[PDB]
């Protein structure tokens, strides 16, 4: 008998009050507007969109979910911009100026001692 | 102690906490018993393991 | 209160079911002090070869100290951990050629 | 898994007693929450350290070697190499859930078609900044270089090269036509969650393995006690999994540092 | 009319103090957003606590009533309060039915066996509950349809009455010369502490799943992400059961309708073991005239299951039915048919005219009179020497001192109720060691699908 | 580890209602197993070079 995890996708109530609701592994006819059917379950009360966008609120399967066109909208995940390489047999590519960057790196080194 | 059936160990000291007229005892986080008031002087006491 | 409302014979029995439960309490809370001990001591090993090859010297291993073309890291301390100022080379307004 | 199925099951009296064991179930969702988070940021550290999606040009023919059995074949299910499709061709019970990776296998193999197109039209450049073209040839030739061999040794032997490389890429379908790495991942999980259901039939000290059994014929204060007894030791049957799940999850991110670095 | 309310009837669940302590607790509330009775009167129902808000600067409501019966012949709890102060009290009164110079107080007219005493715009809000025996009661009078916002509500009294509350009415000050009614329920919220100990805001648990986030991450400001705070489980409908058909049904019909039955000195023993025994035709016939079940009860016959059943048939008089009883005495009991002590079955006897009496005497039926000992329970006897009551032995022969141990029925049509003859069947069950045999049917039965279903 | 030998010891009756518990006894093995055909790994990758 039908059965799963309930989570509750929220903007941050700092953004908004609207919410919306997966259902685990829930068929869309079983649950009891916007419901839309992913592999992970079923999603209601996000709008589904056709455009890809970058990932805010992971979701699963390739879907996430983000706070931007208000109520809320899910998508599909956009692995990056497209480029293509100007290749040919006899061309190369070389720089002619630079800049010097700076990056950060955190690494925890240690806890504390209980007893 | 014993304050009328609240029972421990510790070390009474003068509190600066502030009760609502109609509690007897107070709690830390984690739900244990931190402070009371002395039924007959009705003065807030800290108690320290 | 077990011993204030009940005799010896059976109070006994009512401590070691308490006793039990909260020595098992203990046995899971260090065993995952041990796991979650062994992952920070992965992390400071990172650390400390990073300290040695990003900070005291310069190194060819590629994304190992930070984005681009090593040059040089200054170290920061934070709280419980270390952090990286990593500076790069990295080019810029290519042209193409034959 | 979810707690309340596996140790009750569906049964009212168990339920109300998990009550008097404080937040065990609380400890056990978020330690194999915790874990399972790990899992898709292990595979996104190792896949996706490109910015752009590269393709390689129409032309697939690069200074005489041939890469077709590395790049995606366009005649294939979804997008596979033909030689990741030996990779993959060659390998709701009671609470006991399965969660989908967050990212498929469609997208992992964008993540590595992307990465050999780099690597092929602009060899190591597009790993600290923009894209550059430079021929083939000349890569390998630079290549020969940073191991103490000229660069004249490659240009006048081009062809051997390129027919040494095309044969000892077809050798790697014969092999293959090895994986046990993957497979011991899949078949010591398996074992662990045949085991913990295996654990629902024992009676750790009670009369019957079954709550619907015990209650309904013994008596309540009895009942009681035996109930609390399967409890226990099916309870303990799941922190040991977890246990267990904590210390095999350490050595998946060990190994995905490994295929990282 | 019906009103919406908001954020109302939070009342501090305990003494306790506390600090900064994003505290959750179950207790009995007013759920938040609620729906209201308005009332501007009749008696109103308890249930589990009331909820009690009005409005108005001037003071209308002049006490409550409360109780089960709301009546004299017992006791219960009246409220009052003059210009002076409140008055608890609880006596045995005698209430008008419309309970209402300067001149006041028509509202009861007895006050017997007083048990407690006591003497000492705007929103005047209430909580009434009655738990183990005590009835709280939590106040507050805040000065300005009622409006939106939050305000917690404090002890007022601690009252060790004892006294059942099932239902109450109001009191209002006439003209001579506006209030709420709600009732709680048990809910969980996520009471928010400010430093000096009150309550300044809360989350109902049970309402938007925003506030289940709050709950489960105990705060009321949450990040954005994706939060799991609980679960879906589909609920079974329905009761299927599925038992086989029937088969057999262990010929009680027979032993009932027998053309003939024996004599009581020569009763039957027929031992039905290999059965689905249906004993509904038996209790739901009812011409019977005893039917005494000694070990269990006549309705649990069809969940049981034994190793034998031994059913015994004969034919006696009427005012002898009644020694076919565990413990008894007669010429019956000692010498024919005795039932042992610790007897765990059940007699069923009726009437049996117009089927054995005879005009001009039915002498088949015969009955031993004399016996030299007792008989053992379930004993019988069918020996036909000739007792012998003096201290010459006779030889077989009947005569002086020496009786014929067998007399005879003379059943005839026109006797009265007690002599007339009665057919009777003892049944007796067992189970020696035997792990299957007789037991009844299941009962009823069905099926389905498609359908999440137990 | 010989999981019977060390809980009972060789006794007919407490090895009989051991056996009431599962399979505890077949987990233990295999964990035990496990760890020590790596320690043979372990040795021939540092070596066998
Ligand atoms: C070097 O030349 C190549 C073409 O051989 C340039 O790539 C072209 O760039 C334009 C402008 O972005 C695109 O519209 C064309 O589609 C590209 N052609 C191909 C074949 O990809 C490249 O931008 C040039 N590099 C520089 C620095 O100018
Ligand atoms: C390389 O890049 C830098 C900018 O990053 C150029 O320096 C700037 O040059 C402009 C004039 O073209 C000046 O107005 C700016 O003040 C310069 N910036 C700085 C920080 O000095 C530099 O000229 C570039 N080199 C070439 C050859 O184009
Ligand atoms: C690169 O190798 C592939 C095989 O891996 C070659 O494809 C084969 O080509 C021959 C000749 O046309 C066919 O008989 C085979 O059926 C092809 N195999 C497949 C799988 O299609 C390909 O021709 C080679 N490319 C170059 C430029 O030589
Ligand atoms: C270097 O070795 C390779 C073999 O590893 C030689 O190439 C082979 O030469 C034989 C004899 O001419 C041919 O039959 C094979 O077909 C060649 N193999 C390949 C893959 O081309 C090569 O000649 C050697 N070079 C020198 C200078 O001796
Ligand atoms: C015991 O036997 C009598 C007769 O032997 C049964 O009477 C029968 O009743 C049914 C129901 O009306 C009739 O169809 C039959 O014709 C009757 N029998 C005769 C011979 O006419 C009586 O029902 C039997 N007892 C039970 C409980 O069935
Ligand atoms: C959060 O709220 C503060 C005001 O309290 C505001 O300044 C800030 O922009 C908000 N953040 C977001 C992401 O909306
Ligand atoms: C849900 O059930 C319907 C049939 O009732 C089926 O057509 C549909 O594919 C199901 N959805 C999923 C996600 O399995
Ligand atoms: C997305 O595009 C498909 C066709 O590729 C179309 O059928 C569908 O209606 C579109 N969805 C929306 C929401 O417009
Ligand atoms: C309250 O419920 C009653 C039915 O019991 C309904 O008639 C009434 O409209 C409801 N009130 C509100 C404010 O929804
Ligand atoms: C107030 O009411 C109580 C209860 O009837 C009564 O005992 C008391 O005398 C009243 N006070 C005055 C001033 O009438
Ligand atoms: C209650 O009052 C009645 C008279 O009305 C009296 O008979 C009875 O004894 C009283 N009960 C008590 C407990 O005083
Ligand atoms: C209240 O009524 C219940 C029955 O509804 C009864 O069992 C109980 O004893 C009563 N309580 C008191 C204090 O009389
Ligand atoms: C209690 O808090 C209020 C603000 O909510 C403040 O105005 C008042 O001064 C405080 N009083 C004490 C004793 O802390």
């Amino acid at each position: 008998c039908s059965f799963g995890g309930v989570s509750v996708i929220t903007p941050g109530t700092n953004t908004s009050n609207q919410v919306a609701v997966l259902y685990q592994g829930v068929n869309c006819t079983e649950v009891p507007s916007n419901v839309f059917q992913t592999r992970a379950g079923c999603l209601i009360g996000a709008e589904y969109v056709n455009n890809s966008y970058e990932c805010d609120i992971p979701i699963g399967a390739g879907i996430c979910a983000s706070y931007q066109t208000q109520s809320i909208i899910a998508y599909t995940m956009s692995l990056g911009a497209e480029n293509s390489v100007a290749y040919s047999n006899n061309s190369i590519a070389i720089p002619t100026n630079f800049t010097i960057s700076v990056t950060t790196e955190i690494l925890p080194v240690s806890m504390t001692k209980t007893s | 102690f014993n304050f009328n059936g609240l029972t421990g160990t510790g070390v009474l000291t003068e509190s600066n906490k502030k009760f609502l007229p109609f509690q007897q005892f107070g709690r830390d986080i984690a739900d244990t018993t931190d402070a009371v008031r002395d039924p007959q002087t009705l003065e807030i006491l800290d108690i320290t393991p | 209160d077990i011993l204030s409302r009940l005799d010896p014979p059976e109070a006994e029995v009512q401590i070691d079911r308490l006793i039990t439960g909260r020595l098992q309490s203990l046995q899971t809370y260090v065993t995952q002090q041990l796991i979650r001990a062994a992952e920070i001591r992965a992390s400071a090993n990172l650390a400390a070869t990073k300290m040695s090859e990003c900070v005291l010297g310069q190194s060819k291993r590629v994304d190992f100290c930070g984005k681009g073309y090593h040059l040089m890291s200054f170290p920061q301390s934070a709280p419980h951990g270390v952090v990286f100022l990593h500076v790069t080379y990295v080019p810029a307004q290519e042209k193409n050629f034959t | 898994v979810d707690c309340t199925m596996y140790i009750c099951g569906d049964s009212t009296e168990c339920s109300n007693l998990l009550l008097q064991y404080g937040s065990f179930c609380t400890q056990l969702k978020r330690a194999l929450t915790g874990i399972a988070v790990e899992q898709d940021k292990n595979t996104q550290e190792v896949f996706a350290q490109v910015k752009q999606i590269y393709k390689t040009p129409p032309i697939k023919y690069f200074g005489g070697f041939n890469f077709s059995q590395i790049l995606p074949d366009p005649s294939k299910p979804s997008k596979r190499s033909p030689i990741e499709d030996l990779l993959f061709n060659k390998v709701k019970f009671n609470g006991l859930t399965v969660l989908p990776p967050l990212l498929t296998d469609e997208m992992i193999a964008q993540y590595t078609s992307a990465l050999l197109a780099g690597t092929i039209t602009s060899g190591w450049t597009f790993g600290a900044g923009p894209a550059l073209q430079i021929p083939f040839p000349m890569q390998m030739a630079y290549r020969f270089n940073g191991i103490g061999v000229t660069q004249n040794v490659l240009y006048e032997n081009q062809k051997l090269i390129a027919n040494q490389f095309n044969s000892a890429i077809g050798k790697i379908q014969d092999s293959l036509s090895a994986l046990g790495k993957l497979q011991d991942v899949v078949n010591h999980n398996a074992q662990a969650l045949n085991t913990l259901v295996k654990q629902l039939s024992s009676k750790f000290g009670a009369i019957s393995s079954v709550l619907n059994d015990i209650l309904s014929r013994l008596d309540p204060p009895e009942a009681e006690v035996q109930i609390d007894r399967l409890i226990t030791g099916r309870l303990q049957s799941l922190q040991t999994y977890v246990t267990q799940q904590l210390i095999r999850a350490a050595e998946i991110r060990a190994s995905a540092n490994l295929a990282a670095t | 009319s019906y009103t919406n309310s908001f954020t109302r009837g939070v009342y501090y669940p305990d003494k306790v103090f506390r600090s900064s302590v994003l505290h959750s607790t179950q207790d009995l509330f007013l759920p938040f957003f609620s729906n209201v009775t308005w009332f501007h009167n009749p008696v109103l129902p308890f249930n589990d606590g009331v909820y009690f808000a009005s409005t108005e600067k001037s003071n209308i409501i002049r006490g409550w009533i409360f109780g089960t019966t709301l009546d004299s012949k017992t006791q219960s709890l009246l409220i009052v309060n003059n210009a002076t102060n409140v008055v608890i009290k609880v006596c045995e009164f005698q209430f008008c039915n419309d309970p209402f110079m300067e001149s006041e107080f028509r509202v009861y007219s007895s006050a017997n066996n007083c048990t407690f005493e006591y003497v000492s715009k705007n929103l005047r809000e209430f909580v009434f509950k009655n738990i183990d025996g005590y009835f709280k009661i939590y106040s507050k009078h805040t000065p300005i349809d009622l409006p939106q916002g939050f305000s917690a509500l404090e002890p007022l009294v601690d009252l060790p009455i004892g006294i059942n509350i099932t239902r109450f009415q109001t009191l209002l000050a006439l003209h001579r010369s506006a209030y709420y009614v709600g009732y709680l329920q048990p809910r969980t919220f996520l009471l928010k502490y400010n430093e000096n100990g009150t309550i300044t805001d809360a989350v109902d648990c049970a309402l938007d799943p925003l506030s289940e986030t709050k709950c489960t991450l105990k705060s009321f400001t949450v990040e954005k992400g994706i939060y799991q705070t609980s679960n879906f489980r589909v609920q079974p409908t329905e009761s299927i059961v599925r038992f086989p058909n029937i088969t057999n049904l262990c010929p009680f019909d027979e032993v009932f309708n027998a053309t003939r039955f024996a004599s009581v000195y020569a009763w039957n023993r027929k031992r039905i073991s290999n059965c689905v025994a249906d004993y509904s035709v038996l209790y739901n016939f009812a011409p019977f005239f005893a039917f005494k079940c000694y070990g269990v009860s006549p309705t649990k016959l069809n969940d049981l299951c034994f190793t034998n059943v031994y059913a015994d048939s004969f034919v006696i008089r009427g005012n002898e039915v009644s020694q076919i009883a565990p413990g008894q005495t007669g010429n019956i009991a000692d010498y024919n048919y005795k039932l042992p002590d610790d007897f765990t079955g059940c007699v069923i006897a009726w009437n049996s005219n117009k089927l054995d009496s005879k005009v001009g005497g039915n002498y088949n039926y015969r009955y031993r009179l004399f016996r030299k000992s007792n008989l053992k329970p379930f004993e019988r006897d069918i020996s036909t020497e000739i007792y012998q009551a003096g201290n010459k032995p006779c030889n077989g022969v009947a005569g002086v001192n020496c009786y014929f141990p067998l007399q005879s029925y003379g059943f005839r049509p026109t006797y009265g109720v007690g002599h007339q003859p009665y057919r009777v069947v003892v049944l007796s069950f067992e189970l020696l060691h035997a792990p299957a045999t007789v037991c009844g049917p299941k009962k009823s039965t069905n099926l389905v699908k498609n359908k999440c279903v137990n």
